[PDB]
RNA sequence: ACCGGAGAGGGAACCCACU
């Protein structure tokens, strides 16, 4: 039976659902229920690696549910109550990689033999999984923004110059004069983009 | 506006169409002293004011 | 950053990041110029306006003409010690440039400081880097910058150019091995500049420079005047093409000409789709009439120039200082 | 789907537009404000064919602005969960295919793409093709499509489509 | 609740008159001719251009009188108003195709009549 | 742009006083 939640308690919810074609309210304990959803409704990711992202669920599997994000059309597979790693287990989406001796990038799409990588210049390149090396992320990096504030990984900044001027983002990685940022509203490149640190200001 | 706030028969603020408020009493840069037909100017009380 | 000369790569020219050496080269420049603050010690010319052009009548002036060039002071310290300093205080080391002493051609020049522009110059369809020597501050520690600009121009000919042509005639200097040509910017007196503006050079001139005869001075020189056509004429405008339609007003799209450090639209431009390409980009504009109009877009620059810069350029363009306007003003003296 | 509906809107006029031609300026303001606009409730407003009625404009107290309640006939585009319309390809990509419908742009995903439509990176234009090599889906092709879900982005509507359904493919 | 198959439409949106690609083109071309004349008017939107070229490439029959003829003949037979335009835009060639594309007609009318209507539609196709 | 002109500066209670 599927129906909509009238009220809620912490354990036996005594969820009082109004089931389709049922005017009566029943009671169910939480353990007896799951969050169903036909394909095409909007969903939010409540908790997980993806939490905060939204999308329309295209297909529902046993306990599996797949959907496309609103920001980017990059696929997502999550549990009904709510992997993120490439085949081979060496790399995962959003990780910093060394493209060649001088160039770093962030993986923004996983393909069967290749990654799409947003390089430090703002271009997206396609590379074979083995053609890039996993780079040790410096979570304690510090840089200066446009007003000489210290900025750090996790900081929220506004972009005040350059191509992404007007955007807002979370600092994910820092390298020399470059910052890789994430904004969930940006559907391009899974939300990732790159800005000069002098084009940023701490929000 | 050129007289400004210091001299009595003058203005205190000049309000532009965007709603930006310029304060005339603290060193206004000669660029924004210029005004167009849409703006509002907050002159001092003068003779004949009701 | 440090791009020595943009548009051409130059062999053997090498920027310097190593603090023991870099720190000195910068310092021996302050020293030679008798320079006060931090940063670039060299003379900074000022834009000619309706006030300025007056000085042309108040003393003697020589005129040469402005080429788009990069400003570099060349420090010649020894046999392999040759450095370039830019408006930024960035330092480069030039490798195969050699400066013979007029007296002993086996001896090399030391404690010398020159002022000049680095200019790409295409001849025979090909891009040849040149360094034009437009002044000399110090020669073998001799304080030549204290001499008369005519003395200094002559110094440059005899102490720098002529020795090198001499070693060239003998094959002991191969013009071919050297990173770039080395020349003295030619200067003429005021009257001859008139001819420049029956002008068949009417395209090739980015402007004129008016050089007083007095001793060299560092920093801001209100008496060295750069003149540039106002047509070309001329400030870096940060543009936001904006659909500004006020409440109750028909929506309108306009281009807001922002400047550096002033939060409001400094001016407005006749926005156009053929100007829409450079959305949110730094641009130069020409104030021929009451309308600033676009010539070229500067991808290199990221920040608009300062509000005081905008004021100075507006005053200068309001009083158009022309070559004939200052020619007589100096000819009276 | 394309429709012909009558809509209600109120436009404020600055006192400088009163002039000798106020109604023409009212028409121009309504056009410039509701031409190319998008609403999640009513979809794309493509064009206004005529203005049914222009009501009495009320002078705002303390403000020079006057608002006119305006009746106008406009043609709208708001797609369904469950409608089928023909679409045109704009981009072939490994994540999915980008196709263009009217003003709106929707994408078909690989898992929604039937498994017969194999990828051809190596074809000079990237292609969607069968093992039998019969059906060639390529750039600028016109295709049938089944739009399942719609999203609103900055008051602009984007949707998503399905292609599993029978007969639904290249024209 | 809004489903094209089961014919649920918004109450505010229930009474709207549905349109064809060809008649949308004639209206948009009329607007284009109106705007190109009587100058000093705003430039048409990218949405307008996209819809115009879409309905140009998707125009079934160019003739204006054909639009009225097909509208009248199909409305004479008792069908829901939403179905007229979708059927005339899709232009199925077989009644099985028509019922597959629009499930509402499945069981609404017999195969022979549905195919006769479709054949008339292709007959007036230009 | 070297800082961005930052001004907003508690409150409750009682007392005295003014018209």
């Amino acid at each position: 039976l599927q129906g909509k939640i009238l009220s809620v308690d912490g354990n036996k919810i005594t969820i009082m659902p109004k089931h389709e074609d049922l005017k009566d309210m029943l009671e169910f304990p939480a353990q007896e229920l799951r969050k169903y959803f036909k394909m095409g409704d909007h969903v939010k990711v409540i908790a997980g690696r993806f939490e905060g992202d939204t999308g329309l669920i295209v297909r529902v599997e046993e306990n599996f549910v797949i959907l496309f994000s609103d920001l980017t059309m990059h696929e997502l597979k999550v549990l009904p109550r709510d992997s993120g790693v490439d085949v081979g287990g060496q790399h995962e989406w959003g990780e910093l990689v060394q493209l060649d001796p001088q160039t770093v990038g962030v993986i923004v799409r996983l393909e069967r033999e290749t990654f799409q990588v947003l390089n430090m210049y703002g271009k997206v390149v396609t590379v074979r999984h083995q053609a890039v090396t996993r780079k040790k992320d410096n979570r304690f990096a510090v840089a200066l923004d446009s007003e000489q504030n210290n900025i750090h990984v996790k900081d929220i900044v506004k972009v005040i110059d350059g191509p992404h001027s007007g955007r807002e983002g979370e600092i994910r990685h820092l390298f020399r004069s470059f910052a890789f940022l994430h904004c969930k509203k940006l559907v391009e490149n899974g939300g990732m983009f790159v800005c000069k640190t002098r084009h940023l200001v701490l929000a | 506006v050129r007289r400004g706030n210091s001299q009595y028969p003058g203005a205190k603020y000049i309000i532009r169409d965007n709603g930006d408020r310029i304060d005339l009493r603290f060193h206004p840069k000669p660029s924004d002293l210029h005004l167009q037909t849409g703006y509002k100017v907050e002159r001092h009380m003068c003779d004949g004011d009701i | 950053g440090a791009i020595f000369l943009e548009g051409v790569t130059v062999k053997g020219v090498t920027q310097v990041t190593t603090q023991p050496k870099l720190g000195e080269v910068q310092q021996k420049c302050h020293q030679f110029c008798g320079w006060e603050g931090s940063g670039f010690p060299g003379a900074q010319p000022v834009s000619m306006d309706k006030q300025n052009i007056k000085l042309l009548d108040l003393k003697p002036y020589k005129v040469s003409w402005k080429a788009d060039g990069t400003r570099y002071m060349m420090l010649i310290d020894g046999t392999n010690e040759v450095f370039m300093i830019d408006r930024d205080n960035s330092v480069f080391h030039v490798s195969n440039l050699e400066f013979p002493f007029r007296k002993d051609l086996r001896m090399h020049l030391s404690n010398t400081l020159l002022d000049g522009e680095m200019i790409i110059d295409r001849v025979n369809g090909q891009a040849v880097p040149r360094y034009l020597i437009y002044d000399i501050i110090k020669f073998n520690s001799q304080p030549v910058g204290d001499c008369d600009f005519n003395v200094r121009l002559q110094c440059i000919e005899r102490e720098i150019i002529s020795p090198r042509h001499e070693k060239m005639k003998t094959g002991l200097i191969d013009k071919t091995q050297e990173p770039f040509s080395v020349r003295n910017k030619p200067f003429f007196d005021i009257c001859t500049s008139r001819k420049l503006l029956a002008k068949e050079v009417s395209h090739e001139m980015d402007g004129l420079i008016f050089q007083p005869t007095g001793k060299y001075k560092p920093g801001r020189c209100d008496d060295i005047l750069k003149w540039k056509p106002p047509s070309l004429n001329s400030v870096d405008f940060r543009l936001k093409i904006t659909r500004m339609g006020g409440e109750g007003l028909l929506p309108q799209n306009v281009g807001l000409l922002y400047v550096g450090g002033y939060e409001r639209p400094f001016a407005q431009i006749k926005v156009t789709k053929e100007l829409k390409q450079y959305d949110n980009k730094i641009i130069e504009c020409k104030f021929e009439n009451n309308s600033w109009v676009f010539m070229r877009q500067r991808t290199d620059k990221s920040f608009p120039n300062a509000y005081n810069t905008a004021m100075a350029v507006c005053n200068s363009i309001s009083n158009p200082v022309t070559k004939e306007m200052l020619f007589e003003f100096i000819d009276r003296c | 789907m394309f429709y012909h509906i009558s809509l209600e809107h109120e436009i404020l006029l600055h006192p400088r537009y009163f002039g000798p031609n106020l109604l023409n300026t009212v028409k121009q303001k309504l056009f410039t404000e509701v031409e190319g606009t998008c609403t999640g409730k009513y979809g794309f407003v493509i064009a206004v064919t005529t203005i049914d009625n222009i009501g009495a404009g009320v002078i705002q107290p303390g403000r020079g602005f006057v608002l006119y309640p305006v009746k106008y006939k406009a043609i709208v585009f708001r797609p369904f969960k469950g409608e089928v319309v023909d679409a045109v390809v704009t981009q072939v990509n490994k994540v999915g295919l980008f196709t263009e419908i009217g003003p709106m742009s929707c994408f078909i995903s690989r898992h929604s793409i039937p498994s017969e439509m194999e990828f051809d990176p190596n074809s000079n234009p990237p292609c969607y093709k069968t093992m039998d090599e019969d059906i060639v889906i390529q750039q600028d092709d016109e295709i049938r499509l089944k739009i399942v879900g719609t999203r609103v982005d900055k008051n602009d509507i984007f949707a998503i489509g399905s292609l599993m359904d029978d007969y639904l493919g290249l024209v | 609740e809004e489903d094209a198959s089961q014919l649920i439409f918004p109450k505010e949106f229930e009474t709207a008159e549905t349109l064809l690609n060809s008649e949308v083109h004639m209206l948009l071309e009329h607007r284009k001719q109106q705007n190109e004349s009587a100058e000093d008017e705003q430039e048409l939107s990218e949405v307008f251009m996209k819809t115009l070229n879409y309905t140009a490439r998707f125009s079934r029959f160019k003739n204006r009188e054909t639009i009225a003829s097909v509208r009248s003949l199909l409305l004479q037979k008792k069908l829901h108003k939403f179905e007229l335009a979708c059927l005339a835009n899709l232009c199925p060639e077989t009644a099985e195709e028509s019922k597959a594309l629009i499930p509402s007609l499945e069981g609404r009318f017999e195969d022979e009549e549905l195919q006769q209507i479709l054949d008339d539609i292709q007959t007036k196709r230009s």
